[PDB]
RNA sequence: AAGAUGAUGAGGUUAAUAGGUUCGAGGUGGAAGCAUGGUGACAUGUGGAGCUGACGAAUACUAAUCGAUCGAAGACUUAAU
RNA sequence: GUACGCGAGCUGGGUUCAGAACGUCGUGAGACAGUUCGGUCCCUAUCCGUCGUGGGCGUAGGAAAUUUGAGAGGAGCUGUC
RNA sequence: GUGAGUCGCGAAAGACGGGUGAGAAUCCCGUCCACCGAUUGACUAAGGUUUCCAGAGGAAGGCUCGUCCGCUCUGGGUUAG
RNA sequence: CCGAUAGUGAACCAGUACCGUGAGGGAAAGGUGAAAAGCACCCCGGAAGGGGAGUGAAAUAGAACCUGAAACCGUGUGCUU
RNA sequence: UUAAGUUAUUAAGGGCGCACGGUGGAUGCCUUGGCACUAGAAGCCGAUGAAGGACGUUACUAACGACGAUAUGCUUUGGGGA
């Protein structure tokens, strides 16, 4: 086998990043709600 | 006929074990190798009585190549030893010195152990 | 007269131990001591501090002789019980229990 | 496979009056008094199990 | 000689229980070295040679040491001497 | 006869999964009165039962031997000349 | 808790000696032995993020023990025209 | 109105640890005593832990520290098998 | 001494009861936080750079708070009294 999740750092801060987010309508949303509910860490 | 092991393994280590017990005169042991051991070593001081080239070439097969040996700064073999050495004790004797000794056991795997010597 | 002493949280289940002590309830101290100190277990190091810890501070303490000085009772109860989980097949889990004890023993002269 | 009921307190210590341990052989030393096990050595002083032959 | 373990059995120095040694059976099938004949590979003699797990007698040289545990002092009633 | 005995002892060839195909019925998806190539069979035995085998106690004192045998099991076939 | 001190303890060739230590089949040292060798070797990328090294410690982790570790504690280590 | 399985999910270092690539989902865990006066000192022990001596009204309140039930596990014993 | 008859003693272990502990944490009591509400104010912040966050700042310093290279805080103006 090879599983799921062979990992790698480009394409996870892309998609998930940051600028794509606050790039973008939705992602801006989701910032949002991770704000309100408080969290220690986004884009992740 | 005895089996602690298959069988190369047994060998090899029956050949180990017969090549101490002269370097060092006694050794301390799980009891049941002992008793094969034993055997073997006894065979080798019925052999090294004789002292031809054929004893040597006998006494070849079981103990190794070599294992060196220092008393005074000397160079042995463990083959020089035995057929120069020891017999010279044992001969007003028989073969069959060695005596076993049951020491106690071992907190590991309970297996009991052994002081087995030729002294 | 009488004495103890105590054991806690050591890390060994009741019952393995509570067999080396159906090995002794009854006797006399130096005959246990041996009893202890030849068996090939886990325990026997343990109890064997133990029992003559006791022996120590009924002699310091209470200034007794070692004669007379028999096993009235002894007895180890449950401890603490360490929770773990080891990994096993199809994507599961089975917690394993690390176990401990307290030790007990009352060693006794039976006089005064 | 499986058991179907639940073992109660009675058969499981029924069951364990085989799980005891046997009182092993002892006697005292001949010139170490104290005790060991037969056909063995001390374990102390000098080794005496005719005498000293030893020395561990 | 029985054996999963426990049991059964042979035995425990006032002894042949197992090992080893010395003999032997059987088995394998002509050891090594040496010489000789060969340019050598190889053969012949020394030699039914040497070797040998379990089988068979003898041989206390070694190992079963010194030791502790358990176990009775025989209820009554009749009917007998 | 004993779940047309027995799958917590075995197989898994047909048949009762998914694929594909032939005759057919259906306007059609698809289905047979049928046929055909292939296709995953888990269970570390608690109790009872059964096969063997050891402890503890009892059999009015304690031991070693021998043995009776109420009962139970087993064997039970048959041709040619 | 029961199951159960029962299944399992995650392919594999180790043995001996000498040290240490309160305590060693498992730790250090050596000698022998065995294993791979288009590799269980050597070098880098992705990747993980201090696991690296020294000195101490062994409460739990390590599928056993452990005087040891990739675990803890303290300290320290990564150099480019 | 609740008084720690209730009540904010959250009384405590919580939208945390954790799980998941990610959107996102989501925990358990309060109480020594009045005051820290938090066990000097001896003894066994390698330590841990303990017995003693002392602080305190009480240390079976001694840090996993108010109260401490039931399951569950033991030790001994009157009766019994 | 004989025959016959009867019968208990055993507890390796177990059950009933009684006690003493251990385990783990319910109940009791309390609150270090919260729920729902009344009156009243206030109902925005930002290119003169927010909200929210990263990295740092202490004598020794891992975390929360607090603060921002003038850094575990500066000056002033009042208040307060070791
Ligand atoms: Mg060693
Ligand atoms: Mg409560």
């Amino acid at each position: 086998v090879k599983r799921t999740y062979q990992p790698n750092k480009r394409k996870h801060s892309k998609v998930h990043g940051f600028r794509k987010r606050m790039s973008t309508k939705n992602g801006r949303k989701v910032l949002a709600r991770r704000r309100r509910k408080g969290r220690k860490v986004l884009s992740a | 006929r005895k089996l602690g092991r298959t069988s190369d393994q047994r060998k090899a280590m029956l050949r180990d074990l017969a090549t101490s017990l002269i370097i060092s005169e006694r050794i301390e042991t799980t009891e049941a190798r002992a008793k094969e051991v034993r055997s073997v070593v006894e065979k080798l001081i019925t052999l090294g009585k004789k002292g031809d080239l054929a004893s040597r070439r006998n006494a070849a097969k079981t103990l190794r190549n070599v294992e060196i040996l220092n008393e005074d700064e000397t160079t042995q073999t463990a083959l020089q030893k035995l057929f120069g050495e020891i017999a010279e004790r044992y001969t007003e004797r028989q073969g069959g010195y060695t005596r076993i000794l049951k020491q106690g056991p071992r907190r590991g795997d309970g297996a009991e152990s052994v002081i087995i010597e030729l002294v | 007269m009488e004495a103890k002493a105590v054991a806690r949280t050591i890390r060994i289940a009741p019952r393995k131990v509570r067999l080396v002590l159906d090995l002794i309830r009854g006797k006399n101290a130096a005959e246990a001591i041996a009893i202890l100190k030849l068996t090939n277990k886990a325990s026997s190091p343990v109890i064997e501090k133990v029992l003559m810890s006791a022996l120590a501070n009924a002699e310091h303490n209470y200034d007794m002789n070692t004669d007379e000085l028999v096993v009235k009772e002894a007895y180890a109860n449950e401890g603490p019980t360490l929770k773990r989980f080891r990994p096993r097949a199809q994507g599961r889990a089975s917690a394993i229990n690390k176990r401990t004890s307290h030790i007990t023993i009352v060693v006794s002269d039976g006089k005064e | 496979a499986v058991p179907k009921r639940r073992t109660s307190k009675t058969r499981k210590n029924k069951r364990r009056t085989h799980f005891k341990i046997s009182v092993p052989g002892m006697t005292e030393c001949p010139n170490c008094g104290r005790e060991y096990k037969l056909s063995h050595r001390v374990c102390k002083n000098c080794g005496s199990y005719n005498g000293e032959e030893v020395a561990a």
